């Protein structure tokens, strides 16, 4: 049916990560803490995890988007605050502590009725590139790399009055200028821990379903 | 398919069984198209 | 195989494939085999 | 014949920074070390090692990886096995960077599980490489077949694959060497049961910098 | 005299892709096939065929359209009829691409309704061409009048009109050939009742690729 | 290596008469056919075939020798056998023109006695070749020894040896191929009993003329 060829603009490594997807969900619920912290990690869902572990050294910028609703849907006007913590500074503890007025933490003030906010993050590691595998020791100290710390966000509503909102905030992620170095095969076994490749060897899934015999090509 | 043309001939004192592995790859004019997210991995988070 | 994995992405595909076999027997033995391909219109062959 | 990994021919420092300095050892360290030889049987399952961890506490090179904390080298693996023409079965030589033993049973692995020493460790799940990765896809890596009817050597040259251009030689581990029997071994009765496998390792362009004690 | 459809003069492949290969048959297949001749009467209503479906199970060309699944050709229809100078009435020769029999009665059509075989099928609604299309507008197509007082031949050359540059020759169907008597036939009594209509088909530049069985 | 019968290198027609015409088939018919492989044992006695009778009802060449009644070709026999170095015995490959099975018992032979089909027939009197001709004198013909300690192939090229420069391909038979085990086969116990023998046939410069049906 198909006799012609196709192009090579779409099989490239820059386009293979280029489109954006969901990575996280946070909840505020100010009535009662009043804020929500969230770490920067691309190992949130298994769909993006299975792609990005096809390599071992990557180097890439990023850009995010915060899209918020209320619980019912009616978006009354307010004013939020999306902060950012470079890795090394202490995270916030209460909603009114002195870690919300520093000058090292870039803040982004956006209302609710406005279209969603957008902000980019440069490459932030002391190494030449990230690693997704680190064999050695810097039992629980095994495989914990000190070179993936990227930061937090610490969403906080801005008031004096402790408003009664109940919000939900999504984080989308896009990658740019991706350069990947060395390949490795795709993981087949499912996941158990967030940061360890353990696989529950009591039962092993196969890579192909069975069939009748070896002499029948019709499956 | 894979047919037999002549039965497997051993000398004496040799085990008369063997194995044949199969390898596969693609040539140079192999092209792709519209991206689509996968199906084999099932769960989430 | 790998080329059976990345094609679970990328909805359409086309090209040519090669298939390589190799053998794991003793040095003394000798036997002939027949490696036949069938065109994709019809079913598998029945006899030699 | 030989298989050169990724096309490199490993070289010295590319005029790096924070060296005024780093020493270049003589041919007292460029000699062919020979590790011990295992035994491969009908029901054996596999082996692996770590680098540069199996060369520690050994020779002149042991007396530099424990008194320097900056390190860079490249290796020349030379796997060889010896068997007569009445045996069969096929090995598999693969040199994988960043080799992580995962751990099993739904529980972190121990010390000697992940750092074997000179006598290399064995597998338990050769089908999934103890990392949840199928062996069917496992030939992206630099590989070279040892097939007991054709050839008996497999020479692999490995450059220095690392993110930071100088790392330590005690805690970190650059890569590993797996040897997996894909075919089972069968043989007619009366002959020798065990067939040995020996290794040979020689450093290429090792540098050192920064001294301790 | 002759009518060339759309101004093409059909040619071979335009250096297509996924051919290293495709064979070009000799003059064993370039011969004038002659289908059967119908009979046209006072109360007859029409005929049609399909291509390349009426050439299957016939001749050398039948032994290539059922053992190849890539196909490309162009045809040379040569319609001729014979009648004396005491008869009257006018035919209509039209070569329509993508000819679809719809179906009637407010109910899909059958197998032999849409693939007739060598003996062509008849109409039921010649006024609307069995597709809801009026015959008054039906001369956009390549057409050529057979008028029984002036001429007795109608030569149409058809190129390969298709979207994909290679399609199959069993399931798909390129075009069809309708012959509709617009005028009724009348004649004075005593003479011959039936007047025949014969066809002649010859392939031009047929290619084939990909073999079965 | 190869043995060329009588020094010919077979060619096309020498501008023959009563051809205006005769077709020259493409490489659809110039492919290596492979007949079935027999089994040779301790008490086996011989085999033979006929040409061009074993190639009928087979392939593309079967679809030309039964729809043409003028024929001319030359063949390239490639006999090969496979056996390990612990067996012994010697074959004999001979290509004899005008091979006649006589018949025994003081009584003409049957149909399948003289036209075997694809599965070749066996002898009953290997000492006198079933024609009253001793095997001691039987090496005037193009012959080539298969000897199981030295070589394992025997390549014979045969030109078109015939009186009339065009004969039929159904009734007449050009030549035959005998394979006679001169030495008996012995082997030490425990090894394989049967040793196969396979053939390979490829036409060189086949012509055809005159069509049926």
């Amino acid at each position: 049916c198909v006799v012609n060829r196709n192009g090579v603009l779409e099989t490239t490594i820059n386009h293979f990560f280029s489109r954006s997807g969901l990575v996280g969900v946070v909840n505020l619920t100010d009535g009662t803490t009043g804020y929500a912290t969230w770490d920067i990690d691309i190992m949130g869902f298994v769909q993006l995890r299975r792609k990005c572990e096809m390599f071992t050294y990557m180097r890439f910028n990023a850009e995010f988007t915060f899209v918020t609703t209320t619980e019912n849907g009616g978006a009354r006007p307010y004013m939020l605050q999306y902060m950012y913590v470079p890795p090394g500074a202490p995270k916030p503890t209460g909603r009114d502590a002195f870690q919300w007025q520093t000058a090292t933490n870039p803040s982004v003030f956006v209302k609710l009725t406005d279209p969603p906010a957008q902000v980019s993050v440069p490459f932030m590691s002391p190494a030449s590139a990230y690693q997704w595998f680190y064999d050695g020791y810097p039992n629980t100290t095994y495989g914990l790399c000190p070179n993936n710390m990227m930061g937090t966000f610490a969403v906080r509503v801005v008031s004096r009055e402790a408003s009664q909102l109940k919000l939900q905030t999504r984080v989308y992620m896009k990658l740019k200028h991706v350069r990947a170095w060395v390949p490795r095969p795709i993981r087949s076994q499912p996941y158990l821990l967030k940061n360890f490749p353990n696989y529950d060897s009591s039962k092993i899934t196969n890579s192909a379903r069975d069939r009748s015999s070896i002499k029948q090509a019709n499956m | 398919t894979l047919w037999y043309q002549t039965n497997y001939v051993v000398p004496p004192e040799t085990p008369g069984e063997a194995y044949i592995i199969a390898m596969g790859a693609a040539q140079d004019n192999f092209t792709l198209k519209i991206c689509k997210d996968t199906d084999e991995v099932t769960q989430q988070a | 195989t790998l080329v059976g994995q990345i094609c679970r992405y990328y909805t359409q595909w086309s090209g040519s494939l090669k298939v390589t076999f190799m053998f794991t027997g003793s040095f003394m033995a000798t036997g002939k085999m027949l490696v036949a391909y069938s065109p994709p219109g019809s079913a598998q062959p029945a006899n030699r | 014949n030989i298989v050169l990994a990724y096309g490199e021919w490993p070289e010295y420092c590319p005029d790096t920074d924070a060296t005024a300095k780093p020493t270049r050892p003589d041919v007292s360290v460029n000699r062919f070390y020979t590790l011990d030889s295992k035994m491969w049987q009908e029901n054996s399952t596999g082996w692996y090692w770590k680098f540069p961890d199996v060369l520690n506490k050994t020779g002149v090179f042991g007396q530099n990886a424990q008194f320097h904390y900056l390190y860079r080298s490249g290796f020349c693996l030379h796997v060889q096995c010896n068997a007569s023409k009445f045996h069969q079965g096929a090995l598999l030589v693969a040199v994988i960077p960043e080799f992580v033993i995962a751990g099993r049973g739904s529980p972190h692995p121990g010390f000697t599980t992940t750092f074997p020493g000179t006598t290399g460790a064995t597998f338990y799940d050769p089908y999934v490489l103890d990392s949840g990765v199928p062996l069917s896809q496992a030939l992206i890596y630099p590989h070279q077949w040892i097939n007991l009817r054709t050839n008996n050597c497999a020479t692999v040259i490995v450059p220095y694959i690392n993110a930071v251009p100088f790392d330590s030689a005690i805690n970190h581990s650059n890569f590993g060497l797996i040897v997996i029997p894909v075919s089972p071994l069968k043989y007619s009765s009366g002959a020798t049961t065990a067939i040995p496998i020996t290794i040979t390792i020689a450093p290429l362009n090792s540098e050192f910098g920064g001294l301790r004690q």
